[PDB]
């Protein structure tokens, strides 16, 4: 029987078997609430995988020999999960627990197919690359969150709550004392337009409750509790959040409400280098490891006379041009499809498709007789073609049309950039097909895990989940929603699902595993992602000339132009709507620009007398400062001879805000950043075509889809969707029910009606910054009229999903596959060897790494004494400096342990230990110094533990004072954990992290300029707006704190839609155009009239600079990943 | 009379220096006799008198230093 066993095992067919007995129980899993009629099927199950362990036992046929075939590292899941079975099937006791067991069998697959196993093992070893990495991270994630305590300790907390404490209360109990404020609540002001608690703040920046509500701490909790900045756990929480960019513009919109507008600056601290470098780095070395791993490995005459005239045909083709520009035509002809098209456009457009149907199947059969029947069986991309005839053809005798658009793909032929993203969309279930299949198979475990732990908590605490009684638009009751959780976790938000979970299943499950998704799910998809990238690869005319031309070449005229334009940038910054409130600056800065007019004209004149119009007008710098010193001469000469106020006056002044594009030529960095980015158009123009072509398939699918059926009939009362089943079916019913014009039959800001309005949701949703309500009135969409059914559709979900998957997976793929070939292709040829440094840059560069040399100095003399000599000879060894990095370790830990009101003895103990610590400090510090002499100058870090000691004797005594109108004083007692770097430094087994951090230090003046010209292009579009969106109504992102009214709320902002977050509910408060949300006249501060924004300027505006930011914060990763790859 | 160390307007705490002699006088000048240092931990260094009545304040603990 023991080789019966073996050659059953080595034979093929059980192994199928075992395969499609998984896959059956999977089906099985997936399904929730099954019928006792399935409870014998997995009887059935236990029978085959007993019966398959049996004969491995068998198989090897001993005691040893059987503990080396349950050896296998797999083998341990196959007897788990048996023994699980048979635990629950003899003996109850029941936890509810076991059952979710069962999901551990699909984990099976990997041990059965055969890369599976392989793909697993290869990608385990990454979690053993980031070991160093992770340690890293979460010990800056941990001294930001120490920062982050002691700045917003107990700030969340503040509440825009009704003032109180009136008169003797018997002492205090007067409201009409803790216990009426706190349980008060509906006493507190929720955010007008949500359902959210306002925040506000003692300080001169932060949010202003209105009358009758004053600023306080007495707030219950957080949003749901879970943000609190006190409690060092929740500051981690909160910070790995602003790491992973999960909402985090509400995180910083509230706190900047609470505290104030200058922690900005510890926000673009946290952003541009816990989020953006942190994760850069994060990426860089999951793909240096994923690098290494690549690198690792009927008669005869009339018959013959036929067959020579269709040659004669076949000879002369001519048709792949003709035919390529009747598909192009045909997708523009279907493109002119909209929400409204008259019944003659309708038939016109019907026509024109039987038309193309027809000119399809002429040249499908002409193919087929003309060169050969088995050619056409045997070329591909002609069985493709013909595939979209036969389904063109079931379409004619919904989705019907919906394959039309395939007919695109043949582009590619002749458009290379689009067989690339053929070539990746191939590879995605080709070379890496398997990867994609470990990475369904995790988010199939996922959503059944997540299923079985949380669907009993999810149904029945639905009413603690949802506000109108009914079902969250997220769950993880059945198995697609658990499915579409999972997806959403793994694009990035997790963190407004997770406090579902959380309030519903309790911290520490939930906690658990959507941290293990977020981690495993991000880590398999960012796995994919780099596969697919790295598979895819007289006398006084001359007198006055020189004379001139001395004062161009003379330094002082150019740092006086140098100070004029900024001088101008700062009069544009000027320019609020708060400019009538101070007639005097309206005249000062009046005078200011007319002076400003008139330097620019005369340096214009000045450079055309000395260089003369060719050698001037061959450059390209000049030729903007052309366009905009006339754009200026055009303002005033159209102020000074009338003829104004009419016309382009002021809507032709705007441009005005073009003027701090004049410093781009002149300071070095960002000329040459420029240059990196224009020299690189041509690069990103031919993919932004593929894109646009790729997302014009979706947005007329779209339209095919949903065109119609976006539009939401909402009572004035109320705010939101009206009935599902009745009040107002169609559009047309709910006009029958206007008696009273309370009722609107309005669209949803961002819909599919067209293919711009396509474009712009598949942007929306692309970006995942407002795709929520774009999926959300798409799936309730049922009728082309009708109101929204609250769950009809639900499949339609799979629309985004496969978007998502193309249109951004894929696209955003062939976007950094691009660019990293255009800069690679750059990086050669460059006279200089790398881009983003201009001389003296790159001058500090190579000082920067001669610095960076790892040759000390010599050891240490010796100071001749007996007492001296055996204190050095006792200070000189490791383990002292072991000792002092514990002691500094257990001073972070000091200050990981305390929150607000914690306790007064609480706080008197902490600080005891604060004075003990710094008495041991100074301690160390004065037997370094009497070490031998030489403490005082010899190294690095001595001298900073020097000025940290020396600080810190400073602290307590104006730590009493300033802890007001600044921050938290005990804050500079963190600069002492900088200290660990020595030891960092001076361990021998983690030595990665060290070149990690001097790659930072590296790439530090890239991002400098980089950052330095997006700080110009916030600067340019917030001046756009404060011109522009000034005025416009207060809606969902624009608040009375974040706003275009001035320059700082405009850089606020600017810098949160940076990071692309939020940029949906910046622009939604833009477009909307008319009643009931936008009014008629309006007297404005200012004389332009309309509290609205204008669709077309709003769009171009917020578009263009979420691609423009995209480019340049795309050039920041680069210039960092180029530097970590020179020093891989 | 109340015994501790002698805040700064409002709630704060003065400041010692290196000898009885400091603070001595500013005891004299609120109403204090006798004066030596002092030390207020979480607000540093103050100094100690004695025999102060109510009219003025010694070191309270829990608001802020606010002047
Ligand atoms: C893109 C990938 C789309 C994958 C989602 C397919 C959804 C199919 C589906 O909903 O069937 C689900 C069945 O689940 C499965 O078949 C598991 C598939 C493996 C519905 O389950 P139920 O509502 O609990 O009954
Ligand atoms: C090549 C571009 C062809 C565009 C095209 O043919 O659209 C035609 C008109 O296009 C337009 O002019 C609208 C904006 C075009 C921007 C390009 C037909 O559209 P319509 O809805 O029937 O016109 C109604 C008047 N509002
Ligand atoms: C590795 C494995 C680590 C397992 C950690 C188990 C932690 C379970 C904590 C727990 O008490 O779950 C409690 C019950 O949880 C369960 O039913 C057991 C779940 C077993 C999960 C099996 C492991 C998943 C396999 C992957 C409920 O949470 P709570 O205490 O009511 O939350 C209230 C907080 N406000
Ligand atoms: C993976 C790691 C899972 C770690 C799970 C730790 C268990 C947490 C359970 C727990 O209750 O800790 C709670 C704190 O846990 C948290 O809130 C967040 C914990 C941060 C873990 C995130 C670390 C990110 C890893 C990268 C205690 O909250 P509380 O202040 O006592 O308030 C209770 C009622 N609101
Ligand atoms: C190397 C280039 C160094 C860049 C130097 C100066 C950039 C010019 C920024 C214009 C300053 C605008 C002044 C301003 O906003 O006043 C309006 C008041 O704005 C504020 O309240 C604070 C503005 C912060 C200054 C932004 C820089
Ligand atoms: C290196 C050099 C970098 C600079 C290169 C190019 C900079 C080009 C800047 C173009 C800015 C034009 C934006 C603009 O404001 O034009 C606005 C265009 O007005 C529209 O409605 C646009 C109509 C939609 C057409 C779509 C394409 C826009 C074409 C304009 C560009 C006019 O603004 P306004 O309504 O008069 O606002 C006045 C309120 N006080
Ligand atoms: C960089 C390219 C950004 C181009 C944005 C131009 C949009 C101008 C707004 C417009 O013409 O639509 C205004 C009316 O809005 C609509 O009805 C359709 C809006 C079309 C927005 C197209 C957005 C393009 C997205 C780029 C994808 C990459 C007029
Ligand atoms: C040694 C460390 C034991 C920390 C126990 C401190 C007692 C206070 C409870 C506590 O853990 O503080 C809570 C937070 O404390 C921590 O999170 C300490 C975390 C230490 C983990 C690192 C271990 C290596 C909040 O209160
Ligand atoms: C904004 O600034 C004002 C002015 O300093 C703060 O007013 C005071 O705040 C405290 C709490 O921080 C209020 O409560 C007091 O607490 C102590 C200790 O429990 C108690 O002995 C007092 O009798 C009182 O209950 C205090 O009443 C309040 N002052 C007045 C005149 O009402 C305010 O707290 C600051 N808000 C924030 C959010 O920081
Ligand atoms: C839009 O919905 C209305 C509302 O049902 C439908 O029109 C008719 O409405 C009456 C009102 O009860 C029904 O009795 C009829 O059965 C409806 N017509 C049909 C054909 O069923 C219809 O679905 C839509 N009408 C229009 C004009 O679009
Ligand atoms: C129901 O009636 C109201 C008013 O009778 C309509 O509101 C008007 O909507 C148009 C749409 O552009 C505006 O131009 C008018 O100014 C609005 N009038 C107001 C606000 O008094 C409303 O559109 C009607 N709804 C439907 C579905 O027909
Ligand atoms: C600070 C702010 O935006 N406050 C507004 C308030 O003026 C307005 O009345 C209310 C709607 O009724 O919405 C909120």
């Amino acid at each position: 029987v023991r080789r019966a066993a073996v050659k059953i095992l080595v034979h093929s067919l059980f192994s199928m078997l075992i395969m499609c007995t998984i896959l059956t129980n999977c089906v099985f899993m997936a399904q929730h609430d099954p019928p006792p009629w399935t409870k014998y099927v997995e009887y059935t199950f236990t029978a085959i995988y007993t019966f398959e362990s049996l004969v491995k036992i068998l198989a090897r046929g001993f005691c040893l020999h059987a503990f080396t075939f349950l050896r296998d590292p797999w083998n341990w899941l196959d007897f788990s999960v048996i023994v699980m079975a048979y635990t629950t099937e003899f003996v109850d006791g029941n936890v509810s627990a076991l059952r979710t067991f069962r999901v551990l069998r699909a984990l099976k697959t990997i041990s059965v197919i055969s890369g599976l196993k392989t793909i697993v093992g290869a990608l385990i070893q990454s979690v053993k690359k980031l070991a160093d990495v992770m340690v890293l991270t979460v010990f800056c994630l941990s001294v930001f969150a120490l920062i982050g305590l002691q700045l917003f300790m107990g700030n969340l907390r503040h509440k825009c709550v009704r003032n109180f404490t009136e008169l003797n209360g018997t002492n205090g109990s007067v409201e009409a004392s803790l216990d009426v404020y706190l349980n008060d609540p509906a006493n507190y002001l929720l955010k007008n337009g949500t359902t959210d608690v306002l925040l506000c703040g003692n300080s001169s920046d932060a949010g202003t409750c209105p009358e009758g509500y004053r600023c306080l701490k007495a707030g219950e909790n957080p949003d749901h509790g879970y943000t609190s900045f006190d409690s060092f756990a929740w500051a981690f929480l909160a910070l790995f959040r602003l790491m992973t960019q999960d909402c985090w513009e509400r995180l910083y919109q509230q706190t900047l409400r609470s505290a104030g507008k200058i922690y900005m600056i510890f926000f673009m601290l946290v952003i541009f280098l816990g989020s953006f470098y942190l994760v850069n780095l994060i990426l860089a070395v999951v793909a240096m490891a994923y690098e290494e791993q690549n690198q690792a490995t009927e008669c005869c005459p009339l018959w013959m006379s036929i067959k020579q005239k269709v040659k004669f045909v076949v000879m002369d083709p001519f048709a792949d041009l003709t035919i390529t520009m009747c598909i192009v035509l045909n997708t523009l002809f279907m493109a002119l499809e909209h929400y409204n098209m008259t019944a003659e456009f309708e038939e016109m457009l019907q026509v024109g498709n039987l038309v193309f149907t027809g000119i399809f199947t002429a040249e499908m059969t002409f193919k087929i007789i003309a060169l050969d029947p088995y050619y056409y069986f045997q070329q591909g991309w002609n069985i493709f073609d013909s595939i979209i005839v036969i389904l063109s053809l079931m379409e004619l005798g919904s989705v019907l049309r919906s394959f039309r658009l395939l007919r695109v793909f043949k582009l590619a032929k002749s458009w290379p950039t689009l067989n690339t993203l053929i070539k990746i969309i191939g590879n995605s279930v080709g070379a890496l097909g398997n990867l994609t299949l470990v990475l369904a198979i995790i988010v199939f475990i996922f959503a059944v895990v997540g299923m079985q732990l949380f669907g009993k908590n999810y149904s029945e605490l639905r009413h603690r989940i949802s506000d109108s009684g009914l079902l969250p638009r997220w769950h993880m009751m059945d198995f697609f929603h658990a499915f579409l959780i999972i997806f959403r976790i793994l694009c990035g938000e997790w963190i407004e699902t997770m406090w579902d979970c959380m309030e519903v299943s309790g911290q520490s499950l939930c906690l658990l595993v959507f941290l293990l998704v977020m981690v495993i799910g991000n880590l398999v998809v960012l796995n994919l992602f780099l596969a697919l990238l790295l598979s895819s690869f007289g006398k006084v005319w001359w007198r006055l000339r020189k004379t001139c031309y001395r004062i161009v070449e003379h330094s002082w005229f150019e740092t006086f132009i140098i100070f004029m334009i900024l001088l101008s940038s700062g009069a544009l910054a000027f320019e609020d709507i708060y400019l009538e409130e101070r007639k005097t600056i309206k005249v000062l800065l009046e005078y200011a620009d007319k002076m400003f007019t008139y330097v620019f004209v005369l340096e214009m004149l000045l450079k055309w007398v000395a260089y003369g119009f060719k050698k001037y007008f061959t450059n390209a710098w000049c030729w903007l400062d052309f366009l905009i010193v006339d754009v200026s001469l055009v303002s005033l000469v159209a102020n000074t001879l009338g003829f104004a106020e009419m016309g382009p006056i002021k809507s032709l002044r705007t441009l005005r805000a073009l003027r701090p594009l004049r410093a781009l030529s002149r300071f070095e960095g960002m000329r040459v950043v420029v240059n990196a980015l224009v020299g690189a158009i041509p690069s990103i123009m031919n993919v932004l075509l593929v894109c646009l072509i790729f997302w014009l398939i979706f947005s007329i699918m779209g339209v095919n889809l949903f065109a119609g059926k976006f539009g939401r009939c909402i009572n004035q009362t109320e705010g939101d969707l009206p009935l599902n089943y009745t009040i107002v079916n169609n559009k047309s019913e709910c006009e029958s029910f206007n008696v009273t014009g309370e009722l609107y039959w309005t669209k949803v800001k961002v819909n599919f009606d067209n293919v711009g309005a396509g474009y712009l949701a598949l942007l929306q949703v692309a970006t995942f910054k407002g795709w929520m309500d774009i999926m959300y009135a798409a799936v309730d969409s049922r009728g082309y009229e009708e109101q929204p059914q609250w769950e009809d559709n639900l499949y339609m979900y799979i629309y985004f999903v496969v978007f998502i998957i193309f249109g951004s997976f894929f696209t955003l793929n062939l976007f950094i596959g691009v660019i990293i070939d255009n800069f690679n292709q750059q990086k050669k040829k460059l006279g200089g060897q790398d881009i983003f440094m201009t001389e003296e840059q790159k001058k500090y560069y190579n000082a920067m790494k001669k610095l960076g040399s790892k040759k000390p100095q010599k050891p240490i003399p010796r100071p001749l004494n007996k007492y001296q000599g055996f204190i050095f000879d006792i200070v000189t060894k490791q383990a002292f400096d072991v000792t002092i990095m514990f002691l500094i370790c257990l001073n972070m830990v000091t200050m990981m342990v305390e929150t607000d009101d914690q306790s007064p003895e609480k706080v008197n103990i902490l600080a005891k230990i604060n004075l003990l610590f710094v008495a041991i400090f100074t301690g160390e510090c004065i037997v370094k110094m009497a070490a031998l002499r030489h403490y005082y100058f010899t190294n690095s870090w001595n001298i900073f533990d020097f000025v940290v000691v020396i600080l810190s004797i400073v602290g307590t005594v104006l730590s009493d004072i300033i802890q007001k109108y600044f921050f938290s004083p005990t804050l500079f007692r963190v600069i002492r954990l900088a200290r660990i770097g020595r030891i960092l430094r001076l361990i021998r087994g983690a030595k990665g992290i060290r070149t990690l951090l001097f790659a930072l230090m590296m790439s530090l003046p890239a991002l400098f300029n980089i950052g330095l010209l997006l700080f110009l292009v916030m600067f340019i579009y917030s001046i756009f707006g404060m011109a522009n969106f000034a005025y416009v109504k207060w809606e969902a992102g624009i608040d009375d704190m974040f706003n275009f009214q001035t320059f700082a709320n405009s850089m606020l902002c600017l810098f949160q839609i940076t990071t692309s977050a939020g940029w949906d509910g910046l622009l939604s408060p833009i477009l909307n155009t008319g009643p009931p949300y936008c009014d008629p006249n309006l007297p404005n501060s200012n004389g332009s009239r309309g509290n609205c924004g204008s669709p077309a300027v709003g769009i171009l505006f917020f578009t263009t600079y979420i691609i423009i930011s995209f480019l340049i914060v795309v050039n920041m990763y680069i210039a960092i990943i180029l530097e970590n790859f020179s020093v891989a | 009379v109340r015994d501790g160390y002698i805040a700064q307007p409002e709630n704060c705490v003065y400041h010692c220096f290196p000898g009885s002699s400091g603070c001595d006088t500013l005891c004299k000048e609120k109403g204090g006799t006798s004066g030596h240092c002092g030390f207020k931990v979480g607000h540093g260094l103050a100094c100690w008198c004695n025999a102060l009545p109510d009219n003025v304040g010694i070191i309270v603990e829990g608001e802020k230093c606010h002047s």
